[PDB]
């Protein structure tokens, strides 16, 4: 009886009552071209958006409705996309859509796994992605910046990822800041921020010093995040800059604060060190060189050593030059027994 | 001690009289597999000295010289003991895993300059003999696809292909790659982006599933929404998906609408759908300028290609719904205009001379060859339409001397400059199954109700020669490179398949006919159809010699052992051979004799 299902009964879509997906009758294109035509020629036409939109929220108050809504639909004339897609390929209906969508967002943040364990947020931002067209990139970054912000953890950790596939080419600069604002505050999300900053299209200038904030901040992470964090490090090294970030990692990684609790944790950093040095040869170069330059320093600690020895087992070119530099580090009483 | 081997086993089989002296010598290759085999109780002390004589005959003599005999063969050989010492050794010793596949990983990854083909080789032969035994060393697999990004694309298409019976059974692998292809799907790089795409394809084009049997479907509309967004970068990845969709969908007819209408709407930017309205293609936007700096975007042909392709194979298999007859008549308005065109539309022959110096001539050059594109495949498209149809053939016709209006306008135009470019030699739009067809269809067929259709195409002796040297050029394609470039062009059977029916055909001409019917012109005596069929003959030969040395029975047979077939095929070439020879001509055509001669060396090292 509401304006909303009528259209899209004479559309061509039979709106399932909320336990298997919506069936079609028409195509895809068909459908969209069809709904908006009906849209565009029908009077009253500033006025049936918000009829329609109203006929929505009211339809999508309930769990399966809005759930089914989301899941794709069923051809019955071979498989095709989700209404809510469809309806938002249409761009005097998008913005109005997008509104509704984030306003009720808040509802699904402590819903998780009930029925069906289909997680809801995330079948939300789902219809999001890879739009073909986009009106409000302002607004639509603005709205996801304050969901980002209030979200739970988890949520954040999600939709945090799906950002590269959400924006177009434009917007990636506030975003950046936004981000990086986020980063130096939460460092329980060091880890797909890092992941994003690389995947949007920012100035490599922002990068190096995101890079430099975090391994100021290197010590504050927990154990599980660790191998990730430098696995983006010296995944981000030129041929330029390896040797100053290499020295600011071999100062700043301890193994006094992590120490099957911590031993895995290490066991898989020194795995990505060891693929690292061995899929990349400047890097043990650069470590040797690292620790030859701490002369003054009889600060040298384990991860010296260890770290002398991985380069050994490893790439066997520095063998002569490990044993020169281990020589030199014993007669001067740099590195002792203990 | 290995090298020196097969110097001497080179001598001994190139020579009868060493044969009949020397009793049979067992050689250092048999002994070291022999010491592999032994090695397998307890013997571990030896076999990590066999990985590094496995890596160091495969690091030492694997291939340069593509980036001669001696230089080659007993190299040849000794890089295939390395790759088969470290095969036999990875599969009984189960701690010298995780050792020689990270190692032969790490010279994949790390050269990727220098040739490693004989790596991919050994990684392929290591996989597949058993990826159950690969599940007990899989994260060494997976610390590669981290570094995917930064690999030039043949390496990566190489590597992914040779993974693929990994992909198969592990869904963790397959998990663990797609993460990364869509992380480098954004990434500010060129070549991580193809990369990407390549990945995709690969994976839409080999796998069904990527839990409910919902989000697979709507994962991979998901990807293929995102290889639409890629439809709109430059021009490389646009054609990377162009020749990929016809093979997702021929393994995935589920994905048939989401393919088409993205072409279709691809198509609809650059196409007019007026009638009586010249240029039937908007050429301009197919080539941006930003500042003199002057690039293509968008080919034309290659979308138009895998339009045909996809939408024969729509009618042929998918229809024993009202959307493809749109495309049909869409097709058919383009050839009825592209007929109807002549040369002022694109502006070509008379305002611009194609120049190499200015933007224009660019643009021209660029647009002459997506129009002779387009009549390829409309040629292709007007063949496929009915049975023998005389309208339809008029048409093909028309479409040709257009084409060849194009390519004599081009080659005349490569006469005051020199041929230098590989762009008119770049690869017809003509499966290699429709020239078969085609050839077959021209030559040998003697059916009434296609005669007098046909006798307008064979009264075009430009056509027939043009199709003839088609065929030349797909063979030569499969010699230079392992395989085609069209459509089945990396699948080799069907390649075998083909290349039996050309040669059937070509045998046909050559034998049946002579070659003492010229009747033309004294212009085709070094290029008459007799002739180039000869050609194809000879590339034939050598090309199923190498690369399909296990099959020339069955070669063979589709023309009792090997030595009576091909006996019998020597009888035919030397007796052509010996009526060329007592005729007695003055003028001579020693080009057939040497094609003959060279043939019956191929020939004679199968008796």
């Amino acid at each position: 009886d509401s304006i909303f299902v009528k259209l899209l009964k004479i559309s061509g879509i039979i709106l399932k009552t909320g336990e298997s997906q919506n069936q079609l009758a028409v195509d895809q294109i068909a459908f969209q071209k069809k709904l908006f035509q009906t849209l565009r020629r029908h009077p009253s036409y500033p006025k049936i958006i918000e009829e329609f939109v109203s006929g929505l929220e009211s339809y999508i108050e309930d769990e399966d409705s809005f759930r089914n809504c989301l899941l794709s639909c069923e051809r019955l004339q071979s498989y095709s996309k989700s209404l809510i897609k469809l309806l938002l390929g249409i761009d005097i209906l998008q913005p109005a859509i997008i509104k509704t969508l984030f306003e009720k967002l808040p509802e699904y943040f402590f819903e998780n796994k009930n029925s069906d364990e289909i997680n809801i947020p995330r079948l939300i931002v789902s219809q999001l992605k890879w739009l073909d067209r986009v009106v409000d990139g302002k607004d639509l970054t603005t709205k996801i910046m304050q969901l980002i912000s209030i979200a739970p953890e988890n949520l954040q950790h999600d939709i945090i990822t799906s950002l590269p596939e959400i924006l177009g080419d434009s917007q990636h600069a506030d975003v950046g800041k936004e981000l990086s604002d986020l980063l130096i505050e939460n460092t329980s999300l060091t880890v797909p921020i890092l992941d994003v900053l690389s995947s949007l299209r920012l100035d490599p200038n922002f990068l190096l010093k995101v890079r430099q904030l975090v391994m100021d901040k290197l010590s504050s992470i927990r154990l599980e995040d660790l191998p990730v964090i430098i696995k983006f490090i010296l995944h981000s090294v030129t041929a330029m800059d390896t040797l100053e970030v290499i020295s600011e990692l071999r100062e700043k990684l301890d193994l006094q604060h992590c120490v099957s609790s911590g031993q895995s944790c290490i066991i898989l950093l020194f795995d990505v060190i060891k693929s690292a040095i061995r899929y990349e040869k400047t890097i043990s170069e650069a470590w040797i060189k690292a620790i030859e330059n701490t002369a003054s320093v009889s600060e040298h600690k384990v991860f010296d050593l260890v770290m002398l020895f991985i380069i050994y087992s490893t790439n066997t070119q520095t063998k002569k030059y490990i044993d020169r530099v281990l020589r030199n580090k014993i007669r001067s009483g740099c590195i002792q027994e203990q | 001690s290995v090298v020196k081997s097969f110097k001497d086993l080179q001598l001994l089989q190139g020579s009868k009289f060493l044969q009949n002296l020397v009793p049979h010598r067992s050689y250092v290759s048999t002994m070291i597999l022999e010491v592999v085999k032994n090695s397998v109780h307890s013997w571990d002390h030896v076999t990590q000295g066999l990985v590094e004589l496995g890596f160091i005959l495969m690091d030492s003599y694997g291939p340069k010289k593509v980036l001669p005999s001696l230089s080659r063969m007993p190299n040849q050989h000794a890089c295939k003991l390395g790759a088969n010492i470290l095969l036999e050794t990875f599969k009984i010793h189960e701690m010298i895993r995780q050792e020689i596949l990270e190692q032969v990983l790490n010279r994949v990854v790390t050269r990727a300059s220098s040739p490693i083909s004989h790596f991919l080789d050994l990684l392929s032969n290591i996989v597949m003999y058993a990826p159950l035994v690969l599940q007990n060393c899989s994260s060494k697999v997976t610390e590669a696809f981290d570094y995917l990004s930064f690999l030039p694309l043949q390496t990566v298409q190489r590597l992914l292909k040779a993974v693929q019976p990994l992909l198969k059974v592990s869904m963790s692998m397959r998990d663990c790659l797609i993460l990364v292809l869509r992380k480098a799907m954004f990434a500010n790089q060129l070549d991580a982006r193809k990369s990407a795409v390549a990945g995709f394809l690969l994976l839409l084009k080999n796998f069904k599933v990527l839990y409910n049997s919902v989000a697979n479907e709507t994962f991979c509309l998901e990807i293929m929404d995102s290889l639409r967004r890629c439809l709109s970068q430059q021009a490389d990845v646009r054609l990377m998906l162009y020749e990929g969709f016809y093979d997702v969908l021929r393994r995935n007819s589920q994905l048939a609408n989401s393919v088409m209408q993205t072409l279709l709407s691809q198509l609809k930017q650059f196409y007019e759908p007026e009638p009586d309205l010249l240029p039937p293609l908007k050429l301009e936007a197919c080539i941006l300028t930003q500042g003199d700096q002057i690039s293509l975007q968008e080919p034309l042909d290659y979308l138009l290609c895998c339009i045909q392709h996809c939408l024969a194979w729509y009618k042929n298999t998918v229809i024993p719904e009202a959307f493809y007859e749109d495309l049909d008549d869409i097709l058919e308005s383009i050839t009825n205009r592209m007929i109807k065109s002549e040369l002022e539309d694109f502006e070509l022959d008379k305002s611009a001379d194609f120049s190499q110096s200015t933007s224009i001539g660019i643009k021209n050059n660029i647009s002459a060859f997506l129009v002779m594109g387009v009549c390829e495949v409309l040629i292709e498209y007007n063949f496929s339409i009915s049975s023998f149809s005389k309208n339809r053939f008029e048409d093909i016709l028309s479409l040709f001397m257009c084409y060849k209006k194009l390519s004599d306008i081009l080659n005349e135009k490569a006469g005051k400059a020199k041929t230098k470019m590989a762009n008119k030699t770049s690869d017809s739009l003509l499966s290699m199954k429709f020239v078969s067809s085609l050839l077959t269809a021209l030559f040998r067929d003697s059916i009434q109700s296609h005669q007098e259709s046909l006798s307008v195409l064979r009264s075009s002796n430009e056509f027939m020669r043009y199709a003839v040297n088609v065929a030349l050029q797909k063979v030569q394609q499969l010699k230079e490179t392992g395989h085609v470039s069209g459509p089945d062009g990396q699948n080799p059977e069907k390649i075998f398949q083909n290349l039996c029916d050309l040669t059937r055909v070509l045998l046909w001409r050559y034998t049946s006919i002579p070659t003492s019917v010229e009747e033309s012109g004294k212009k085709e005596k070094g290029k008459s159809i007799s002739l180039l069929c000869l050609e194809g003959l000879q590339k034939i030969f050598s090309a199923v010699q190498q690369f399909y040395q296990p099959k020339i029975q069955q070669f063979l047979r589709a023309l009792v052992s090997v030595t009576q077939r091909t006996a019998f095929q020597i009888r035919q070439f030397q007796r052509s051979l010996l009526n060329l020879l007592s005729s007695q001509e003055e003028d001579f055509n020693s080009k057939e004799a040497l094609l003959l001669v060279t043939v019956l060396t191929s020939l004679s090292k199968l008796l």
